[PDB]
């Protein structure tokens, strides 16, 4: 049991490592302290608020020594008017489709679910909403938080936030024991998302995760995606007679058995319907599975970038295209680097601070 | 070591202060009487904010207005969240109130109370307006009956010649007084009084005083305890001419000496038989009649004059004048409740029942002339008085009237005097007042075996969690009482010392009586906590249990001889004490198995029972229709000219619908379709024309005019000043109904189902299925063509 | 529109008649509204007042006189009615429903004394441009008939056939205007249902609508296609299903009459034939208008002149209200809510006004308007009735009265 | 103002049959016109609270417009009545935030109904009194526009103006723009403007300082026993009318009180228990022929017969909850369509276990368990 960071490790982290100036400049939307910071809510979670300057923010967090803090709305008075539009994505809703990790483990293989979720959400935020100023942040374990800082995104009402969420949240029913039966024809966003996800389905789902090699798991999550009972009963019999066929073999058996069953002038309707079921299953397995609550209301609190995760010791760092959870620096490793070189600029944290600074510099230019 | 300590016994109200009477210990370990005057007491008022308003809003309105009326410089007030759970419908379960402390002593209008229904735009109710001062003190300071009181800041020089007490002090604020935990109490000075009267007005002939100066309730009182002093006073009943006997020439002299003796004796308790509502009244009125100046020594406050209205209020005056001395009456309601084996509660009877001693009462009549010259008669009469006096005392001690009432008072938190001289209601009231107030609630403003089922209701309230708030307050209170009673009975089984054991038995009894009286709180109609829905709820469950208790008895092959909510009598079917008791216990166990909180017991064992009623027995004890109602008929004329109403394919003496059409019965000629339809159409048009004539009629039955004149205010009647409403006399509803009726005549489905309106009443001189079906189909074409002529105008409407 | 009668709406219409005349009087005589006051209450001062002539009791005797009449709008006098004192006025003609304007005084509270009658002004006449009149130029004959067309004791249209032959081959008019009733619902054989078998019809009619198609249509069809023929109904027409005045036009297709030369018009209707404006109405105002009259000069005039002037002044073809009743059998059958449609279209007086009556046929010029009653085409007994022939010589006032000759011809 | 200048002002303010009520109008009329508009707005709110479709609401309000507030007339007086009633209600509803929000909601819905009742020509004239895309931009986006619209010229607008169409994926989205909905844009602008004008009206209201404004603002505002009648054991025996009345009484705390009071008397609720029942329920016998004869229930009423008074949609949902099959529901609805309400009710009795009295329905239901 790798114990999480001690209280003294958190004191050291806030004293010497946490990028208070960059987080303040991000949330203040200006080089000069403003009401975007003075009237911003912070919540502190302890092992058992609002700030006027970088110095006040640092001194209050150092004095309080919280295990984390969470960023809220800008208010009309010092602690809702504005807040960054936020999305949260965790691995939990992908647990039924991964074999490389169990329970609360993560690796570069299942991280591809989060990478695809970020890619599809980014496509919608950029191309459909016209947003420019967003950043992804590692949740410190097995998820990622998006922060959309465009002025138009900050000023969204709860009704508009709900409409943005309902546009991106295609998979509303997360139950894998049932066919999604998505609306046809697909909305342009959903059609585009399918074409972006299709190239990854064979390599991730059929080969790297191979979740349906297990015949009970194939009965529980592959068969319920099909529309036809005679096809389901025929596949179930065929896999009972021929156990432990790979996900790739079972994927082809679906088409072979369907072609044997559906003959004559109605066959084309069954072929179209089977293709639609396979497409709905590509989306069920790989499409973004957002936490819906954090996005809906302007007042929702979300964990600050660069917080420490209390169980893993990982820093909640900004994400680039190369990111995997094993690249997130741990507080204990950063302390060991600081013992050799008593300067944060010489630690594994500095590249992530530089990435975040470049983002904040772009945002302030757009503002 | 720096505080004045007093054991309080009684109280009285005067000039918006509260006086407590009690005992103080002196340096020689002896205890004397004392009084404490308490100033600074306030009424606790709670103002209930209006929808949208706050307590601060209330503070702004009434506080300044209250300063004016009462003439106060400042009034302590503050917001406070309080719970409400009683019978006023418009008050919420919980709210923020403005708690205002209004002193009882105010410079102005101190006798004027704030009504609960005070008009205001910030609040719509006010609790605590009519608070009683004793109640306020006891509830605010958590005083639970007679106990030791630590009193700080006692002023020993303020009070002058106010009482008949040895020690007089005062305090500026009630918070200076707190109760201590000390369980022991000082000895009490008891004085037994026996009075012999004479009917002239009831006049007093003699008085016997027996003093017991060291009655300790901390240990059992020894049987046949002898008085430290015994004295008898007497005046001559007609003319002017053991222990001490004192003779006086008249009644005024006698009563004067009596009062003087009372003052010097300074008893804490006055014991007697039927004092409360017989002899104390006679004593009071005679002292009044004879203008005895020292009359106040019957109590402990000094007055030179009687109340103005003295001469129902008489009860209060006397009780008030006696304040300071507890009235221990063995034959009042409380006394009777401890002696249920009595029937008359006559002195000799009580003596027999409680002490198993016989005294044959002499009927003394001082009207008889023999008492003026016969010295032996006078002496025997005085002996009777002396005997009665000492009997009354002995009985009061044997039935443990003081200890039991004290324990009951400590449990309910009321006044000892109220327990001794009141009904159950008082105890029931205060036990709840203390309970609720302490948990942030606002209280309302002021062989046959006899099986005991007294615990029925308190077990129901506890089992089914019945409360004003619903575990609720009342059930929790009962549970605690039952639990503590068990704790006591557990300690008894082990206790060896007879003193402590007897004490436990008293404690145990008091706890039982308290619990078994709780129902009165919500059941008694005139109770401060009366709640009919709760009473009914508890009563109904009580019936069920009793009804089922019967079935249970029968399941053991027992017979219920009699029963009610207090007791159930069962025929055991045995002729042996042992067998009877076993059956009795078996039934006891059975009842408890079905009702875990109901523990009944065997109260009476009847070897034989001659029964007539509960307390009357001898025994050996062991120890379309409406739519067309006003339409008019379609009248056809025969192309022979006879006229007749046409009612469809129905019977008629004038016409027949035959297989080849409508036929006239007078001349046998058949109508052609045009001969029928031209007439249908002609009638329709006559109706439509009448309708367009536009006659109007007035509503008002005393006017009724019909006219075609229409005022430029259409509905207005043209009769000077008539207020009726004008309506088209042929309404468009009536026209439409008339046409729908015509339509029905030529409707095949309606003809076949025989649903048309009759053309003739039974008494009409022209009163007239398978034929109708057939004839209707044979004439379908005629019908439909007749019908189309009506429809020409129905679609156009 | 359906058969609804709504009292509020009827009263609205009656109110509006008083108010619109109040504005016509004020513009014509150039008076200010402050000169008008409530005649139902006492004043010291003479006032102008406008109102409707009504009886002085709502349950009144059949026969009225100058001592038994009353006169306000809702704004004028809260709709109150006040008895008229006409003793200071020597010459007058009033009728029930007439809108009138007075100068007078209510001296004591219970009567309004009329000092003078302000006559309502005659409506303007239509005009035409020189271009329009030249097109019309590039004599006009109009024939007018009015039902009944068959007698009371038979179903002969022999006289109508004779007439049709005459107009087709001799008279050759440009337009023929025919007023109902065609099949009169109060014809006594129709009323009693004494309708015979017709041997000249292969299939007998089953309804009065079918009786029209078999009896009238084939004869009407023989009118020359060169003669435009206009049909205007009566509220007594069995063939109409709208038995109130104003009355919707008949439906030509339903009557199976040819489009080539038949037009069905409303009752009333107004139209032009070339420049000439016709106003046609088929309720018998001339029979029904019962004047209350004072004065030798008024009484020595011809009744038909006085009645025509009342109609022109009132600017509506049947100004009597309540409308007359035939006692129930028939009547004016006014649909009060739609009296609006019976007002002179555009506020214009017609050049020719045709209002058939059961009185003797007549043609008269009154206030430069040609007023024509053609009389009934056939008499009840079966004797010849009459019809009217109008011959008219071929911005500008039409002066039809100067150019028109009207003959009343035995049919 | 001479009556002619006033007429010219109203001719200019009403070139369209619809108005945003931008300019102020230049006692019996004041009160009647306010009451007549207020009745229409309360009927709108009553229909909205009952989740009626826009087309059902349009059908109910159409006869009320002809009676109380004629729209689409050339009458100057009807146009005046519409203006003045709107501005008079601004004075009534400006006083509290809740009154403003209710008025803006009802008035914006009234605007939507009236706009839908206009001709396409009158709608276009009103809009003239929303940029279309070029044919090139349409050609570039043609595939994505067609895919979006297939299930259902293009207008390009910020997506924030069509959030309701975005949530349903009825509009195409690119770069923060929606490719379309004009009525929703106009309704939001109307609602925003009206809310701003109500705030301004409230700021000036102290200078106007009343009985009519106060009144109009306020116009918007035993086995069988008092407890057992609310229990499933007893209530499972009630017919639908008694169910309706009940659910109401519970939700909201004359005709309905009489129908329910007399029914409860008929089932054996004593006088004393009935007074407890009503006192407790106010927290803040007729046969079917008689019930049906009473004035029809309106918004806020629960008397009458649900088989006549409820839509087939509402009845079907209720009958589905009662476990009735589709064939059974069709049979009940067929009776309703025929006006045979007691037959429909008898069918429900039989299918859930001729009756023409609610007390007989209850008694028969109880007899089946005894
Ligand atoms: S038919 Fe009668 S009992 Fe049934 S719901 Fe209707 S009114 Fe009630």
């Amino acid at each position: 049991k790798t114990n999480g960071p001690s209280s003294s490790d958190m004191e050291y982290y806030y004293k010497s490592l946490y990028p208070f100036k960059h987080i303040f400049n991000w949330l203040n939307h200006s080089p000069k302290p403003s009401r975007d910071m003075i009237n911003r809510e912070f919540a502190m979670a302890f092992r058992s608020n609002s700030f006027n300057s970088v110095q006040d923010f640092k001194a209050q967090i150092e004095k309080a020594n919280p295990d984390r803090f969470e960023i809220g709305a800008i208010y009309n008075k010092p602690p809702a008017l504005e807040k960054e539009l936020v999305f949260d994505i965790d691995m939990d809703d992908y647990d039924a489709f991964r074999t490389c990790c169990s329970g609360a483990q993560v690796c570069s293989k299942c991280w591809k679910f989060i990478s695809l979720a970020m890619k599809i959400t980014n496509t919608a935020l950029r191309e459909d909403f016209g947003y420019k100023d967003f950043i992804w942040v590692f949740s410190g374990r097995r998820g990622a938080h998006c922060w959309v800082s465009d002025k138009r995104a900050r000023a969204l009402t709860d009704v508009q936030r709900r409409n943005v969420l309902d546009y991106v949240n295609v998979i509303r029913d997360r139950n894998t024991d049932k066919r999604l039966a998505l609306k046809r024809p697909y909305h342009p966003h959903l059609a585009r998302s399918l074409e972006q996800l299709k190239p990854f389905f064979v390599s991730i789902m059929l080969e790297e995760q191979n979740p349906w090699e297990d015949d009970q798991h194939a009965i529980q999550t592959l068969l319920p995606a099909l529309y036809d009972k005679q096809l389901i009963d025929s596949l179930k019999k065929y896999w009972l007679d021929n156990p432990r066929r790979s996900s790739k073999e079972k994927w082809n058996d679906i088409d072979q058995i369907a072609t044997s069953l559906f003959k004559g002038p109605k066959q084309d309707s069954h072929i179209i319907k089977l293709r639609e079921c396979k497409e709905d299953l590509v989306l069920m397995t790989l499409y973004p599975k957002l936490d819906v609550e954090v996005t809906k209301q302007t007042i929702h609190l979300l964990k600050a970038p660069f917080c420490i995760h209390p169980a893993t010791g990982n820093v909640c760092v900004p994400i680039d295209e190369s990111f995997a959870p094993e690249k997130a620096p741990k507080l204990i490793d950063l302390q060991t680097e600081m013992e050799k070189n008593n300067d944060v600029s010489l630690t594994a944290l500095q590249p992530f601070i530089n990435q975040f600074q470049a983002y904040v510099s772009s945002l302030l230019k757009n503002e | 070591t720096d505080t004045f300590q007093m054991f309080w016994l009684d109280y009285c109200e005067v000039n918006n202060t509260l006086i407590l009477f009690g005992k103080v210990k002196l340096k020689d370990d002896n205890c004397v009487s004392a009084m404490v005057q308490i100033n600074g007491l306030c009424r606790e008022l709670f103002f209930l904010p209006r929808e949208g308003k706050t307590p601060t809003d209330i503070h702004e309105e009434i506080i300044p207005l209250l300063m004016d009326k009462y003439g106060l410089d400042n009034i302590r007030a503050k917001p406070q969240k309080m719970k409400y759970s009683f019978e006023l419908p418009d008050i919420p379960s919980e709210s923020d109130y403005l708690k205002v402390l209004l002193p009882y002593q105010t410079p102005k209008s101190s006798r004027d109370t704030i009504p609960s229904d005070l008009s205001s735009d910030t609040f719509y109710h006010v609790f605590g307006g009519n608070s009683n001062i004793f109640e306020s003190f006891v509830i605010q300071n958590r005083i639970m009956g007679p106990c030791w009181l630590d009193i700080k800041g006692a002023d020993f020089n303020s009070i002058r010649n106010a009482s008949h007490c040895a020690v007089e002090v005062s305090v500026d604020k009630p918070q200076n007084i707190t109760p201590t935990t000390t369980k022991t109490m000082p000895n009490l000075r008891c004085l037994s009084l026996s009075i012999q009267t004479l009917m002239n007005k009831q006049e007093i002939v003699s008085i016997t005083l027996s003093a017991y100066r060291n009655i300790s309730l901390d240990s059992p009182i020894p049987e046949n305890i002898k008085p430290d002093d015994l004295c008898t006073l007497v005046r001559p009943p007609q003319s002017t001419s053991p222990g001490r006997v004192r003779l006086f020439n008249n009644e005024k002299a006698m009563l004067s000496c009596f009062c003087a003796m009372l003052k010097v004796e300074d008893p804490d308790v006055i014991i007697g038989h039927r004092l409360q509502n017989v002899y104390l009244d006679v004593l009071a009125h005679r002292m009044h009649d004879l203008n005895i100046p020292t009359f106040s020594s019957i109590g402990r406050r000094l007055r030179r004059t009687w109340p103005e209205k003295f001469g129902n209020m008489n009860h209060f005056f006397i009780s008030d004048i006696c304040s300071g001395r507890l009235i221990c009456d063995i034959a009042n309601e409380m006394g009777q409740s401890l002696t249920p084996k009595c029937q008359s509660w006559d002195l000799s009877e009580m003596y027999q029942v409680t002490c198993e001693k016989e005294h044959k009462p002499l009927d003394i009549d001082y009207q008889n002339p023999q008492y003026q010259n016969d010295v032996n008669s006078m002496t025997m009469a005085l002996q009777e008085n002396i005997t009665n006096c000492m009997i009354s005392a002995e009985v009061s001690y044997r039935i443990q009237l003081l200890t039991l009432t004290k324990q009951l008072t400590n449990l309910a938190g009321n006044a000892w005097a109220q327990t001794l001289g009141g009904t159950r209601a008082g105890r029931n009231e205060y036990i709840l007042l203390h309970e609720f107030s302490r948990n942030g609630f606002i209280v309302p403003d002021k062989y046959v075996l006899v099986m005991d089922f007294n615990s029925l209701y308190p077990s129901i309230i506890q089992e089914f969690n019945i409360c004003f708030t619903t575990q609720g307050v009342l059930p929790r209170l009962l549970a605690n009482l039952v639990d503590r009673r068990r704790e006591v009975k557990k300690v008894m089984k082990t206790e060896t010392d007879p003193h402590k054991r007897v004490q436990c038995d008293i404690r145990q009894q008091a706890l039982k009586l308290t619990a078994n009286s709780m129902y009165g709180c919500l059941g008694y109609v005139n109770s401060r906590f009366y709640a009919k829905p709760l009473a009914m709820l508890v009563t109904n469950k009580g019936r069920e249990i009793l009804m089922n208790t019967r079935q249970l008895a029968e399941s053991m092959n027992l017979l219920v001889v009699y029963g009610d909510t207090d007791s159930v009598m069962i025929d055991t079917g045995c002729d042996n004490y042992a067998d009877a008791i076993k059956i009795g216990l078996g039934f006891k166990r059975l009842v408890n198995e079905r009702y875990r909180l109901l523990e009944i017991d065997i109260d009476n064992v009847f070897k034989k029972l001659l029964l007539h009623a509960k307390k009357k027995y001898a025994a050996l004890t062991v120890n379309d229709v409406e739519r067309f109602k006003d339409t008019v008929t379609l009248e056809l004329s025969c192309p022979c000219d006879k006229r007749f109403p046409f009612g469809g394919i129905v019977s008629s003496n004038y016409y027949r619908v035959s297989y080849n059409g409508l036929q006239c019965k007078h001349c046998e000629q058949l109508f052609t379709p045009l001969q029928l339809t031209s007439q249908i159409e002609h009638s329709i048009r006559a109706h439509i024309s009448l309708y367009y004539a536009g006659w109007l009629q007035c509503d008002d039955s005393t006017c009724g005019i019909v006219t075609r004149q229409v005022s430029v205010f259409g509905k207005r009647c043209l009769n000077d000043g008539c207020t009726g409403v004008m309506r088209y006399k042929y309404s468009d509803k009536q026209l439409y109904n008339q046409l729908l009726y015509f339509d029905s005549l030529f409707d095949c489905e309606k003809n076949k189902k025989q649903e048309l309106k009759p053309i003739y009443l039974p008494d009409d001189l022209d009163y007239p299925e398978s034929s109708i079906k057939a004839l209707t189909e044979q004439n379908r074409e005629l019908m439909e063509t007749g019908r189309s002529v009506v429809q020409k105008y129905l679609n156009d409407c | 529109r359906t058969m609804r009668q709504n009292l509020q709406e009827a009263s609205d219409v009656l109110d509006d008649q008083i108010e619109s005349f109040t504005k016509i009087i004020q513009n014509h005589y150039k008076l200010s509204p402050n000169d008008f006051a409530d005649p139902t209450i006492q004043s010291q001062s003479e006032i102008y007042a406008v109102g409707r002539i009504v009886p002085d009791s709502p349950t009144y005797d059949k026969f009225l006189n100058p001592e038994s009449l009353s006169l306000t709008s809702r704004m004028g006098g809260v709709g109150r009615r006040v008895r008229l004192d006409l003793s200071q006025v020597n010459e007058l003609s009033f009728f029930l429903g007439q809108i009138v304007a007075f100068k007078g005084k209510n001296a004591n509270g219970d009567y309004f004394t009329v000092n003078s009658i302000l006559p309502l002004p005659y409506p303007n006449s239509p005009v035409s441009t020189s271009q329009e009149l030249q097109e019309f130029q590039a004599s006009l004959k109009v024939i007018v008939t009015c039902g009944p067309y068959f007698a009371n004791d038979n179903f002969s249209l022999e006289l109508l056939q004779e007439f049709i032959d005459s107009i087709n081959n001799e008279v050759k008019p440009h337009v023929l205007i025919m007023f109902g009733p065609f099949i009169d619902i109060t014809h006594p054989l129709i009323a009693s249902g004494k309708l015979p078998n017709f041997p000249q019809f292969k299939t007998q009619p089953k309804t009065l609508d079918e009786l029209f198609l078999k009896l009238f249509t084939p004869i009407l069809k023989t009118i020359s296609p060169h003669i435009q023929t206009v049909l205007i109904p009566s509220t007594k027409d069995a063939i109409s299903n709208h038995a109130a005045y104003p009355q919707a036009s008949l439906i030509r297709k339903a009557l199976q009459l040819p489009k080539r030369n038949f037009k069905c018009m409303a009752n009333p209707s107004s139209f032009q034939i070339n420049e000439i404006y016709f106003g046609c109405s088929n309720v018998d105002t001339f029979k029904d208008l019962k004047e209350v009259i004072k004065g030798g000069t008024t009484s020595s005039r011809y009744r038909l002149d006085r009645v025509s002037e009342h109609i022109l002044q009132q600017r509506r073809y049947y100004p009597i209200f309540p409308g007359s009743i035939r006692t129930h059998i028939s009547g004016a059958d006014l649909d009060v809510s739609y009296l609006g449609l019976t007002e002179f279209v555009g506020g214009f007086s017609p050049d020719i006004m045709i209002i058939p009556s059961e009185l003797q046929h007549f043609a008269r010029v009154v206030q430069n308007v040609v007023v024509i009653n053609p009389g009934r085409f056939i008499r009840a007994t079966g004797n010849r009735g009459s019809y009217a022939q109008i011959t008219v010589q071929c911005v500008y006032l039409h002066n039809v009265w100067k150019r028109a000759r009207v003959d009343l011809i035995a049919s | 103002s001479s009556s002619e200048e006033e007429k010219k002002l109203y001719a200019r303010l009403y070139e369209s049959k619809l108005s945003f009520y931008d300019l102020p109008p230049q006692l019996e009329q004041f009160e009647i016109w306010a009451i007549d508009r207020l009745k229409i707005l309360l009927e709108i709110e009553s229909c909205l609270s009952r989740n009626k479709s826009i087309k059902e609401i349009e059908t109910i309000i159409k006869p009320q417009f002809q009676k109380l507030l004629p729209f689409n007339t050339e009458s100057l007086e009807d146009r005046k009545k519409d203006y003045y009633s709107h501005f008079i209600l601004r004075l009534c509803f400006c006083r509290s935030k809740e009154l403003r929000e209710k008025f803006v909601r009802a008035e914006t819905f009234l605007f939507k109904i009236r706009f839908n009742m206009l001709t396409s020509t009158d709608q276009t004239k009103f809009v003239q009194s929303l940029q279309f895309i070029s044919n090139e931009e349409k050609a570039e986006l043609s595939h994505q526009l067609y895919q979006t619209v297939s299930a259902s010229k293009f207008i390009k607008l910020p997506f924030e103006n069509v959030i309701e169409l975005v949530g349903n994926r009825l509009v195409f989205l690119k770069d923060g723009y929606a490719y379309l909905q004009q009525l929703n844009l106009l309704s939001n602008e109307f609602a925003s403007k009206l809310n701003q004008e109500l705030i301004k009206t409230y700021q000036y209201l102290p200078r106007l300082n009343l009985p009519i404004l106060n009144h109009l603002s306020s116009g918007y505002t035993d086995e069988i026993n008092a407890q057992s009648v609310w229990s499933e054991e007893i209530s499972s025996n009630y017919p639908l009318c008694i169910k309706n009345l009940m659910e109401g009484l519970k939700k909201n705390h004359y005709y309905g009180r009489q129908q329910l009071s007399l029914f409860l008397k008929g089932i054996g609720l004593s006088a004393d228990e009935a007074l407890k029942f009503w006192s407790e329920a106010f927290t803040n016998p007729w046969d079917c022929h008689t019930i049906l004869s009473k004035p029809r229930p309106g918004r806020g009423d629960y008397h009458g017969c649900p088989f006549r008074d409820w839509s087939h949609e509402r009845l079907s949902a209720e009958l589905r909850s009662m476990k009735l099959t589709q064939a059974q529901i069709i049979s009940v609805l067929d009776s309703c369509q025929k006006g045979e309400y007691t037959i429909a009710c008898t069918k429900v009795f039989e299918m859930t276990h001729h009756i023409a009295h609610p007390n007989l329905y209850f008694e028969r239901s109880r007899q089946l368990q005894k």
